[PDB]
Parts: C-alpha cells; structure tokens; sequence
RNA sequence: AGUCCCUCCCGCUCGGGAGGGAGGCACUCUGGGGGGACUGCCGGCGAUAAGCCGGAGGAAGGGGCGGGCGACGGUAGGUCAGUAUGCCCCGAAACCCCCGGGCUACACGCGCGCUACAAUGGGCGGGACAAUGGGACCCGACCCCGAAAGGGGAAGGGAAUCCCCUAAACCCGCCCUCAGUUCGGAUCGCGGGCUGCAACUCGCCCGCGUGAAGCUGGAAUCCCUAGUACCCGCGUGUCAUCAUCGCGC
C-alpha cells in the first residue's frame, strides 16, 4: 500500500510518496535528518514531530521536489507530507491539531509573484525613480 | 509610580492633528478610584477589552 | 551506505585525504601559480587545493554523470567583483577541469561516454561508496537518528 | 627561536607580526599573489609569522627576487614580461620599478605620442569623459 | 504510424481541423491517439508608444499567439488518402511526416 | 567549529527553537500580556502572513516578531546614538535565516550568563522597555495644543522591540562586539533596568517628555 | 509513482542505493471545455430600503488579486529630425556619393545610477536551490591545446526532443580581529587576445605590478501598504564587438 500526495509553494512541486517502513524519510535522495538550513529542517521536521513518534517510525516517507528556492522547496515537502500524514492516518484529531498549529500545511499558499511595471520594472512592480523637480 | 490599570469599554472617535490619537471610555481596576468611568485619549491601534495602564486617573479627556 | 547518506563537504574532504595516496593524482607543475578561476582575486590558500578539487570532481562526476568540461565550469563559476561596475557570474577555467578528468580516468575511477561526458567507473563507485560508509559509520555514534538509514 | 619584531629583506623593513605574504607585500612591486608565489618558489610555508627567517631564506628569496623567472616563476607573471630595450621578462622591485615606469612615460612625451602629451597634461590617457568627472578643482 | 503537426493563431480552426480529423479515423476504425496541445508560442513586443523623447514614459505590450497541436495516426492508405483532404484553412498550417 | 551534534540537531518535542520551553514564562503587567504570545511553536516563521489582517500581529510568536524586526538596515533616515547606518549590501533585511542564527546566539548567551530562560530574559526586557505615556498634537479651534496621551499595548510591544533592535545594531555598530552580543547585552541590560540600555534610556526620556508636556 | 528484466555499488546483503530497457500517465505538466465566490448565510448599524462593520464555511469575503481599455473639451504643451503635408527657401547648390575629423573636449554647476566608506564583513577550499525568454553565416553539447582571455574539430536542434542553463544572495571549515587594514577599487606600466575592411583620436576581455578620495553624510528631499519594500542574480531590445541602460523573470 502506498499512497501520494502533492504540495506546492512559490514555484516548487513537491510529490511524495508515503509507504510502512522504518521511519525513513528521504528527500531527494537525501535523509532529513541531515538537510541544510537548521531552519529548512525544522520547517520540513515539524510535521512529523506533531504527528509523533509511533506514526514517524511506523511509516516512511520518499519525496521529489522540483523548483524554487530552498525554503520554497522545503515549504513544498511540508504541505505533501502532512497531507500524506493526514490521508494515512484517517483520523481527524492529528488533523484539528495542524489546522490549529498551522493552518496552510494542508491548504497551499496561494500567494505568487506580481508582474513587474515600467518606471523601473527591474527593481519591481511598485518601485520607481525618483523626481528632481527643480 | 507604579500606574492604574484601566479596561477600554467604548471607542468615541478619533481626534488627532492628523487623526492619531483616539478618544476611548475606560474604567479604572483598581486602586482608591476603582470603578469610576473616565474618558481618556489613546495612541496606536485599540480594540475593545484593552487595558490602559494610566500613570494617573485625576484628569479627564475633554469630549471630541 | 552511499554518497547520498553523508553531508557533501565531509566525504569531498575525507574523498581528498584519501586521494593523496593515489599516485596517478599529482599536481600539475603550474599549480602553485595558477587561480581556480577568472572570477577569483588570488591564489588559493591551501598547499593541497589539488587534491580537494579532484574530489570534488569526482563526486559531481559520480551524481551528475554523464558531465563535460563545459558543465563542470559552469558549475565551479562564480560571482565576479568587477569594480565600480556590479558583479557578474563567470565561468571558471576549463584547464584544472581537463587535466584533473584525465587523471581520474589515468586511475580508472573515470570513463568517458563518447558525446555525453565522463561517467564514473564501477572501482570509483566502490571507492566512494567505501568512504561514505565508513563516514557514516563514523557519524552514526555522534548522532542516532541516522542508524535507521 | 629568534623571533626578529623587524626584518629587512630587499632593503625594507617587514613586520614580525605578520605572515610572510602580506609582509613580502609591503615591498613596492610585489602584491599577494606574487608574494605566495615567491613564497612557494623558496619552497617556505606562505603562512608562517615573518620573523623566524633565517638569514639563509631570506637570501634565498633576494635570489628570487633578482632572477624570478630563473627560479620557476611563470614567465607571465612577471612585471615586466618583455623589457623594451633588452627584450628579455625582468621583474622591478621599488625603485627600479619606478625609474621604469618613469622611463616610459617620458619616452612617450619624448616621441609626443598622444599618450605623452596626456600624461604631461595630467589629464586621463585611456580614453575616458572628462565633461561630468575628473574634477580634481 | 503519420504523424500530423498544426498551428495556427486561432483556437477554432484547430479545433475543427482536429475534429475532422478524429471523425476520419473513427469511421476508419483505426487507433488514435488525441490531439496533444503543444506549449502555445506566445510572442510579446514591447514599443514605446510616443513618436518622439518628451512626456513620461509609457510602452504597449504587443502579443502574438500561435496554438500548437499534435495528432498521431495509424499508418493505412484510405485513412491516409482521407486526411490529405482536409480542409486546412487559411490560418491553419499542416505537416505531415511517417514513421 | 561547532560540535557536529549541534550542528545537525534534531528535535523531538514543541518547543521555542526546539530548546527552550515556554510553561513557565510569566508575564506580570496585565496590559502586554494579551498581546505577548507564548503558543508552543518551534520554528517561529510564520512568513509574511497576518501581515494583511488587521491585529493580526497578536498572534505571532515573540521571537518571529524580534527576528523580524532585527532583519533590517538600522539608521536610514533615523539617527540613534547620533549616527546613521545605511548598510545597504551589508544589512540583514530579507536575510531571515542570518537573523535567526543570531537570535540563537544571542539566546544561547544569555542563558550562559544569566542561568534563567532566555525568552523569560526577553519578556522582563519588553516589560522594561514599554513605554505607558507620550505626547501629541490637537487640533482644535485654530491652533494646536501639545497633550500627553496613552499607548496602546500594542504600540507599547513595537515600540519596546523596535527599540531593542535599534540599541543592539547601535552598539554593535563598527566595534569589536558581535551582533549577537549585541543583542544579548541588550536584553540583559533592559531586563536589569540600567540606564545603559538604549531601550530603558528611551522609555524614560519618552516618560520624562510626556510628563513635561502633561 | 507502482509492476517485470538486465547491469553496477555498498555495512556482504536481512536490508539499502544508482543506471538502462521494455512498460504506464497513476502524480507534475502542457491546453481546450466546465464548476466555484454571488453580501450567499448568521449577528449588529443604517430607515425596514441604498448600503456598511464582524463571524462560520471556503482555495479564493466583499471591485478575489494584478493588468488592457483614457469622454465631451483644453493644454498655440512635444513631434515637419518617423512617415504624410500647405507656403517660403536651396535647386548644380542646402541635392546625391566617397575619404578624414567631430558628436567621446573640460577650471566649473545639476539630474538619475553603480561602487564603497567594512565584522549585519574581505579572502580561500567545499556544499545546495529557479523562472521568463532566445537560437540559421544562429545556439552550440562533447573532445583536444592554453595559466586566463581565448583557439581547433564537431553531435543534436527549424525547437515540449538539442543549446544558452549545475545563477547569486544563503550554508559548513580555516585566515584576517577594528586597522585607511587581507576595507575601498579609481589612476597608471608592461605583456597576451576577440569582433570589425579599419581599434591612436575612439571598442571590449584576461595576467603580474600600482594603489586616489571615502571611516555614515548640513539645510533639504524621494519610493513604497504584501509575496509589496529591501537584498541578489538571470533573460531579452539595442548588437560584427560593447549594458552601471529600457522592458521582464
């Protein structure tokens, strides 16, 4: 039995693959447990850590993420294995509990980029030159 | 000093030179004029249920 | 174990000190006088900055194989302070990239794909594959969490 | 051992406190690369506190000075890589470095070459817009 | 196998073009496989909108878009001989290859 | 540098940081204390959101809110110690994960050197440093009149952060003293109600204005 | 992503990892058609309506968020030097071609920017992560030579198939420890290249050497309300070469 899940943020994919194992998690390849920032693992970290001990031993987790930057892709991660957490398990404390703790973990950021303008579109879509007047 | 503390009831308006300030209905917790209803005038955001600790409670805010 | 199971800069690390016993992998007579790249300021401050980058060569050939000379400077470009003007990413030189390739395929660690790259031979996959595990061996006791791997 | 607070090598004085590379480069002529390089020609640690030399090195590295591409160093990574009068790679150190660069720009005014009579105007030489910078009044 | 390309800068066109194709290869009875859209080409221009230098700067974002679709045929010569006929509007641009 | 275990530390339990718990973290004035959020989170970043919402910023962790707001330049168009610090390239702004490692350190420190919790530290400090009285114009009739008004809790809590900050990038301004030190001497000297503080320094002399202007 | 085969590696393999084949489209994605959000419902204010402030649910609560579309008229506002055009003028000249020079000068005043005045850092080695777009005398993998710039051969790509394309900020280890310095990178010497018929006036690039102001700024003044400002790099238009520039990411 396996199940899949997807999450995005910015311009990352995540898509994870939530399986019985060992407690195992990888991503990219890679063990969480030695991801880069401190801060990026705990982001990636917290779910399963609300979830607790006897889940995250009892299953384990493969995810692949594509684009964006390094928080984006660890944001990305987050939001895919909480919502396979959540599918996993069936019951709806764990999942009260993260709505309480964070809200947007099973409901994606839907914040993206606004178009640069001109009048300094290079800098951004609000930023400009300024005058001289006199 | 030490202060009063004193819990906002009511928002009047806002009567700032730039409209800054707002004039709020509060009532002293404790100390020897516990219970007493003044109006006073408050800086920053504020919200029903917000405690005030006033350095004293002698004066009044004038109406708007 | 296996490459992916250890941080990247502790087996390039342990990668080189290894590497310093391999005959074949010696420094060019231009080392001493040679930057790593255009983008860089000065010469590098270590007397065995070779075998460092030879290591680290050969675990990109090993994730990212196949890989040319082109990529491989791409990848060791960086940012430039060009001065009054602002900075800018550059490439790095193809030389050190070259000679150090042919050096690792003169050991046999590397095999070149004719039109796609320099791929790893299977004794340089044993090679890496011995040092990580023992890394991670060694990693395993200062933490615990990775004894499940 | 003797720990010298002051050395003199190629006639200035370096400090004691300070590595071999950024003391070699107190010497006009000389920057840090060039000074790691003359360093790792003498076969010396470039990091090493300048004050334990030994009066061996230290006239091991006026040879290298003296004769820089004679002892390894690169032929492109001399100062002077092909001298005017004699042809041959030299690299100048302080005053011989000056009297060079002196030399060459009077050669130039000597020839009234456009380059000459811009160095004698004090203006810039390499093609720059004097209009909005270069105010030096 | 044929293998059909079509473009054109009109979603319609390509999309009767596609249904007369998808009838032909139903009465024929042969497999199909649905029209893939391609990435549409999208082309922007960006001119300044003023014929000479004074007044504030503004620019128009001119915008051509080209729409891409894909077809793959089993190879037979009535089902062959009954696409070389289509229609192919104006717009609509048509190459054929066989593999 | 540092020991390999800190370096890939995992943690096991809601905590602030992963290390430090909230439960006994106290708050005494009533006024902050709605205000001042001690929720059980251990990675305090919780992006640009409640930013739209209006108070929304009472239901952000107080250590987000000081990483926050020591992620800046300090100085622009404001002097404090009578000196600006327009750092452009050098500044911590949009830099959160450089913030964070310092309010780490800072942390780390100052429970070394005081033995008590760190965010009890930072809770004593704000307190210390909230201002309760400034001053304002009115307008009325057809002149203004200078009167001395009330601050809101939550202007009480930005003030007293943005102080903190602005101390902590003042005296680690091009001196030997890191950032994080900074930051720590700070807090400690806030929290121990030494003029030497900028933010107490700055509460009294708001204090002391608001009563002349009374 | 699951399933089968082959090859390789490790702690010798309980277990774990990588590549290719057949195979699938399950997920991402591409692009056509639809649904959804409509003050819809609850409480309150307003007059019971116009409407307004909160809450539930929800991806999206109040113009859902950002853009295109600029009315009658005026501004004797700019454009005849983009095209069109009235009158006047030159009409062997103010018309048409070619060579050289100038628009690139430089006591000085000003606008807008880049770089910095350092530790919220400089250098060195190492370790991670994008998107928009472009590509036929064009992009060019891959291989060989060179210390770098750069040189020689050359697959695939008419572009969801190949290339520009393994960005920087950020993270780890070491040196520097508050100093005009291992900050700063102007200004000049020698030497090596690229484009171009032609590089001194007047192009760009790299090596070694050199090392000027600047240690935070008066009166005054400018941008910005959320993926916005700040910080940091990339694509393209100009292009034989040249981007501190405009437009976007």
């Amino acid at each position: 039995r396996i199940i899949q899940t997807t999450g995005k943020r910015k311009t990352a994919i995540a898509r994870a693959v939530i399986r019985e194992g060992k407690g195992r998690v990888r991503i990219n390849g890679k063990p969480v447990e030695i991801i880069e920032p401190e801060i990026a693992r705990f982001t990636i970290l917290e779910p399963l850590i609300l979830a607790g001990e006897e889940i995250w031993n009892s299953v384990d987790i493969d995810v692949k993420v594509e684009g964006g930057g390094f928080m984006g892709q660890a944001e990305a991660a987050r939001m895919a294995i909480a919502r396979a957490l959540v599918e996993w398990t069936g019951d709806m404390s764990l999942k009260e509990k993260f709505m309480k703790y964070d809200r947007t973990m099973l409901v994606g950021d839907p914040r993206r980029t606004e178009p640069h303008k001109p009048n300094r579109s290079t800098k951004g879509p609000r930023a400009k030159r300024q005058k001289s007047y006199r | 000093d030490e202060g009063y503390p004193a819990e906002v009831i009511e928002i009047i308006g806002r009567t700032g030179t730039t409209g800054d300030v707002t004039q709020v209905k509060v009532r002293i917790l404790e100390g020897r004029d516990k219970g007493r209803v003044i109006r006073r005038n408050v800086r920053g955001p504020v919200r029903i249920g917000d405690i005030l600790i006033l350095r004293e409670t002698e004066r009044e805010a004038r109406e708007i | 174990a296996t490459v992916y199971d250890v941080p990247g800069d502790l087996l390039v690390e342990r990668v080189a000190q290894r590497l310093k016993e391999i005959p074949e992998i010696k420094p060019p007579e231009w080392a001493p006088f040679v930057k790593t790249g255009r983008h860089k300021e000065r010469l590098p401050e270590q007397e065995d900055w070779w075998y460092y980058r030879v290591a680290s060569i050969l675990r990109r050939v090993y994730l990212d194989g196949p890989v040319g000379i082109e990529r491989l400077r791409t990848y060791y470009g960086g940012r430039k302070n060009r001065g009054h003007a602002p900075e800018k990413f550059y490439k790095a030189g193809g030389s050190i990239i070259r000679k150090a390739l042919q050096q690792l395929e003169a050991a046999g660690f590397v095999e070149k794909v004719p039109g796609k790259g320099r791929v790893i031979t299977p004794k340089g996959r044993s090679f890496l594959d011995k040092i990580a595990t023992e890394l991670k061996k060694e990693l395993e006791e200062i933490i615990p969490e990775l004894k499940k791997y | 051992a003797n720990f010298r607070h002051i050395v003199r090598v190629a006639g200035v004085d370096l400090d004691g406190n300070k590595q071999l590379r950024w003391a070699l480069t107190a010497i006009k002529g000389i920057g840090i690369n060039f000074a790691t390089m003359v360093c790792r020609v003498a076969g010396l640690d470039p990091f090493m506190k300048a004050g334990y030399l030994t009066d061996e090195q230290v006239k091991k590295i006026e040879e290298i000075l003296a004769d820089p591409v004679a002892h390894g160093i690169p032929r492109w990574a001399v100062n002077r890589p092909k001298d005017y009068e004699t042809g041959r790679d030299l690299h100048l150190i302080t005053a011989k470095l000056d009297m060079a660069i002196r030399e060459d720009i009077m050669r130039l005014r000597r020839i009234r070459a456009y380059r000459g009579i811009r160095h004698e105007l004090g203006l810039p030489v390499r093609g720059q817009r004097t209009r909005s910078n270069f105010r030096r009044g | 196998k044929a293998r059909i390309k079509i473009a054109s800068t009109n979603v319609r066109s390509l999309d009767e073009v596609a249904n007369q194709i998808k009838q032909i290869a139903e009465r024929t009875g042969v497999r199909m496989s649905g029209p893939i859209p391609l990435p549409t080409k999208r082309i922007r221009i960006t001119t300044r909108k003023s014929p000479d230098g004074e007044g504030s700067a503004t620019f128009d974002r001119w915008e051509l878009r080209v729409h891409k679709r894909l077809i793959d045929i089993e190879a037979d010569e009535r089902a062959m001989r009954q696409i070389m006929r289509i229609r192919v509007p104006e717009d609509v641009t048509i190459e054929i290859e066989l593999i | 540098a540092k020991p390999l275990n800190e370096r890939f530390f995992i943690p096991h339990e809601i905590k602030v940081m992963g290390r430090w718990s909230t439960e006994d973290v106290e708050v005494r004035d009533p006024s902050l204390k709605p205000y001042i959020n001690l929720e059980p989170r251990l990675l305090p970043h919780t992006h640009g959101r409640h930013a739209k919402k209006h108070f929304g910023k009472a239901n952000v962790h107080i250590v987000e809110r000081l990483i926050n707001k020591i992620m800046r330049s300090g100085g622009s168009h404001y002097k404090v110690a009578g000196h600006f610090m327009r750092r452009e390239h050098r500044s911590l702004n949009s830099k959160k994960v450089k913030a964070y490692e310092v309010v780490k350190e800072a942390f780390k420190i100052i429970e070394q050197r005081t033995g008590k919790n760190p965010i009890q530290v930072l809770v004593w400090a704000i307190e210390n440093a909230a201002p309760r009285e400034d001053t304002t114009s009115v307008m009325f009739g057809g002149i203004r009149y200078h009167v001395a008004v009330d601050i809101s809790p939550m202007r009480r809590l930005d003030v007293a952060l943005r102080n903190i900050a602005l101390g902590a990038s003042a005296k680690c301004y091009r001196n030997k003293m890191s950032f994080a030190e900074a930051l720590a001497e700070e807090i400690i000297l806030a929290a121990n109600k030494d003029p030497k503080s900028y933010a107490y320094s700055k509460k009294l002399e708001i204090e002391r204005i608001a009563e002349s202007s009374r």
